[PDB]
C-alpha cells in the first residue's frame, strides 16, 4: 500500500532504528519499547490492528512526555490525512481505520482520563470544535457516543451489627474497650476500603503525591495515608495512657484482637496501621505488658507482624492469593512507583536519536492497574453512622504537632514502664475489660 | 557469610532513592525494577570481606509517618540523606537521627551522613556545614552525585565499616 | 530475646 510523502504527512515516514524500538525479550502484537511521540502516536491509531492496552497505558501515562494540548493536536493531526483507482484500497484500509483509531482515542480519554479536560476548558473547546468537525457515515455512530460521553461528564446480605458496653445511639461512650471489637474492625474496613478506592491514577503516576503540589495532585491518597497514620498514633495513645498495668493488658489484647479480625476481612491496612503501632518505640518497649498478653494472641501479632519481614516478602505472597474484597496496605505500591520512575531514563538515544521511554511508562501503568483492580470489589458490610462517625473524627494528636505529640507518648511509655522499679497506677475504667471476643453472636 | 541490614533515611521529595538506585545497578545498566529481590540485595567485597548488603529505602512512604519506627527497627546500618540543594532536608537531619537513636535504645547507632547533589539544581548546604555537623555527631560524610556515580559506592562502604569497627 | 510477641526461650 502506498502513503503520502512525510512532507505533508509526518505519520507516513517509515519505522527506523531511530524512530521506534520494540521490547525483544517478549496477543500478537510487538511490545513497543521507545519512539519518537510521533512515531508513538502513529502506533495508537495504528490502522492494521486496534491496541486497547497501548491505548490505556499510554493515556495513562503520556503527560510526563507530552501534554494535553499538544496530544489533542497531534492526533487532529493524525486524522487529517492527505492523498497521494488505487486510492478505494487506501480510504478503505489506511484513512478509515486510522479515523476510526482517533476517535476510539478520543472516546477513551474523555471517558476515563476526563480530569484533563476539567482542568482546561480550552482542551474541551478543542476537543468538542473537533469533534463537530468529524463529517462521515462511518464516523457518524463513533461521533454521537462522544458527545454523549463529554456531555454526562459534565454534571448479598450483611451480618448484624455488633454491640458490646456501648448502646446504639450512646455515642459519648464510644471507645476503644466500650465498642465491640468486630464492630470496630468492620467500620475501620469500611472507611480504609472507601479511603483506597477513592485514589485515582492521576494522584500516582509522575510521583506527583512526593512533590510540592502533593496536596493539590493527590488529595485523596494523602487522606488515606492520614488516616492510617491517625489510628495508629490512637493505637499507641490508648495504650501508654492507660497506665494501670492489667487495664494495659487488657487494651493491648482487645487491639489484637481488631488486628485478627483486620485479618479475616484480608484488611491490611488495618493489619498494618496496627503492627505499626505495635513496633513503635512507645510501645515496643512495654515488655511488662506482652508479658501477660496470651500466647495465643502473641502468635496472632507475630503472624501479622512477619507479614512485613523481608521487604514484605509474605505480604506480597498473600495478598497475591486472596480473594476480593480485601484493602492492600498502599505504601509498597507508592514506592514502586517512585522507584520506577526515578530508576530508569525518560529517553533513550539510538543513532543520536531520542526516542520516548515507554517501556518505564508501561511499568508505571502496570503498577496503577493492580490497584485499580483491587478497588473493584465493595466488602459486603453495612455502615454504622455513628462508629463511623467516631473514627472519622478520631484526632489523637489534638493541636500537637508531630515531635511534641510523638515525645510525650515515648514520655508516657517510660513513666508507665521506667527503664527502676515498677511503679503501681490506679485503674481508669468502671467497666468490665473482659472482651466479648471476636465470633458473632449469630 | 554476613549479611547488612542498612537503612535510608531522609527527607522526601529530593531524590534520595537515586543513591540506592545508583548501587544497585550495574555500573553501566540504567534499568531498574523495584519489584524483584536482586533490587535491594547487593554481594560486594569490601576491604577483602565478601558480604551481602541489604537496602531499605522507603522513598515515597513519607507520608506513613508512625511506620518510622517500623522501618527503623529492621537496621542495624543507617544512611542518613539530604539533598545538598535543599537546605530544609539538611536540617531534617537531626531530627531523624534523635528517632534511630530512639528506636535502636543506643547513644552511637552505626550510622553515615550522606549529602547527595541531584544533576542541576544549586548547592545551599555547603560542604563545610555538612562536615561540621557529622563531626558534632561523631560519624562521617560522604558526598555523592546522582548523575556520575561518585561517591555512592563509597557511602555504603564507609557505613559498613561503621558496622565492623563498632 | 527477639520481639516481646515472640516465643521467650
Amino acid at each position: 500500500m502506498r502513503l503520502p510523502s512525510a512532507d505533508v504527512y509526518r505519520f507516513a515516514e517509515p519505522d527506523s532504528e531511530e524512530n521506534i524500538i520494540f521490547e525483544e525479550n517478549m496477543a500478537g502484537i510487538p511490545i513497543i519499547k521507545a519512539g519518537t511521540v510521533i512515531k508513538l502516536i502513529e502506533r495508537l491509531t495504528y490502522h492494521m490492528y486496534a491496541d486497547p492496552n497501548f491505548v490505556r497505558t499510554f493515556l495513562t501515562t503520556y503527560r510526563s512526555f507530552c501534554k494535553p494540548q499538544e496530544l489533542l493536536s497531534l492526533i487532529i493531526e493524525r486524522f487529517e490525512i492527505p492523498e497521494p483507482a488505487e486510492l478505494k484500497r487506501f480510504r478503505k484500509e489506511y484513512i478509515q481505520p486510522v479515523q476510526l483509531r482517533v476517535l476510539n482515542v478520543c472516546r477513551h480519554w474523555v471517558e476515563h482520563h476526563f480530569y484533563d479536560f476539567e482542568r482546561d476548558a480550552y482542551l474541551l473547546q478543542r476537543m468538542e470544535e473537533f469533534i463537530g468537525t468529524v463529517r462521515g457515515k462511518a464516523m457518524k455512530k463513533w461521533v454521537e457516543s462522544i458527545t454523549k460521553i463529554i456531555q454526562r461528564k459534565k454534571i448479598s446480605s450483611p451480618p448484624t451489627v455488633e454491640w458490646h458496653i456501648s448502646r446504639p445511639g450512646h455515642i459519648e461512650t464510644f471507645d476503644l474497650l466500650t465498642l465491640h471489637p468486630i464492630e470496630i474492625a468492620r467500620q475501620l474496613t469500611l472507611l480504609e476500603s472507601d479511603l483506597y478506592r477513592a485514589v485515582q491514577p492521576s494522584e500516582l503516576v509522575g510521583s506527583v503525591w512526593t512533590k510540592e503540589d502533593k496536596e493539590i495532585n493527590s488529595p485523596n491518597l494523602l487522606k488515606m495515608i492520614r488516616h492510617t497514620t491517625n489510628l495508629t498514633l490512637w493505637f499507641e495513645k490508648c495504650i501508654v495512657e492507660t497506665e494501670n498495668l492489667e487495664e494495659r493488658v487488657a487494651v493491648v489484647s482487645r487491639i489484637i484482637e481488631i488486628l485478627q479480625v483486620f485479618q479475616e476481612l484480608n484488611n491490611f491496612n488495618g493489619v498494618l496501621e496496627v503492627v505499626s503501632a505495635m513496633n513503635s518505640s512507645p510501645v515496643y518497649r512495654l515488655d511488662h505488658t506482652f508479658e501477660q498478653i496470651p500466647s495465643r494472641q502473641k502468635k496472632i501479632l507475630e503472624e501479622a507482624h512477619e507479614l512485613s519481614e523481608d521487604h514484605y516478602k509474605k505480604y506480597l505472597a498473600k495478598l497475591r492469593s486472596i480473594n476480593p474484597p480485601c484493602v492492600p496496605f498502599f505504601g509498597i505500591y507508592l514506592t514502586n512507583i517512585l522507584k520506577t520512575e526515578e530508576g530508569n531514563p525518560e529517553v533513550l538515544k539510538r543513532h543520536g536519536k531520542e526516542l520516548i521511554n515507554f517501556s518505564k511508562r508501561r511499568k508505571v501503568a502496570e503498577i496503577t492497574g493492580e490497584i485499580q483492580q483491587y478497588q473493584n470489589q465493595p466488602y459486603c458490610l453495612r455502615v454504622e453512622s455513628d462508629i463511623k462517625r467516631f473514627f472519622e473524627n478520631l484526632n489523637p494528636m489534638g493541636n500537637s504537632m508531630e515531635k511534641e505529640f510523638t515525645d510525650y507518648l515515648f514520655n508516657k511509655s517510660l513513666e508507665i514502664e521506667p527503664r527502676k522499679p515498677l511503679p503501681r497506677f490506679p485503674k481508669k475504667y468502671s467497666y468490665p475489660l473482659k472482651s466479648p471476643g471476636v465470633r458473632p453472636s449469630n | 557469610m554476613t549479611e547488612y541490614k542498612l537503612v535510608v533515611v531522609g527527607a522526601g521529595g529530593v531524590g534520595k532513592s537515586a543513591l540506592t538506585i545508583q548501587l544497585i545497578q550495574n555500573h553501566f545498566v540504567d534499568e531498574y525494577d523495584p519489584t524483584i529481590e536482586d533490587s535491594y540485595r547487593k554481594q560486594v567485597v569490601i576491604d577483602g570481606e565478601t558480604c551481602l548488603l541489604d537496602i531499605l529505602d522507603t522513598a515515597g512512604q513519607e507520608e506513613y509517618s508512625a511506620m518510622r519506627d517500623q522501618y527503623m527497627r529492621t537496621g542495624e546500618g543507617f544512611l542518613c540523606v539530604f539533598a545538598i540543594n535543599n537546605t530544609k532536608s539538611f536540617e531534617d537531619i537531626h531530627q531523624y537521627r534523635e528517632q534511630i537513636k530512639r528506636v535502636k535504645d543506643s547513644d552511637d547507632v552505626p550510622m553515615v551522613l550522606v549529602g547527595n547533589k541531584c544533576d542541576l539544581a544549586a548547592r545551599t548546604v555547603e560542604s563545610r556545614q555538612a562536615q561540621d555537623l557529622a563531626r558534632s555527631y561523631g560519624i562521617p560524610y560522604i558526598e555523592t552525585s546522582a548523575k556520575t556515580r561518585q561517591g555512592v559506592e563509597d557511602a555504603f562502604y564507609t557505613l559498613v565499616r561503621e558496622i565492623r569497627q563498632h | 530475646k527477639r520481639h516481646p510477641w515472640s516465643v521467650a526461650n
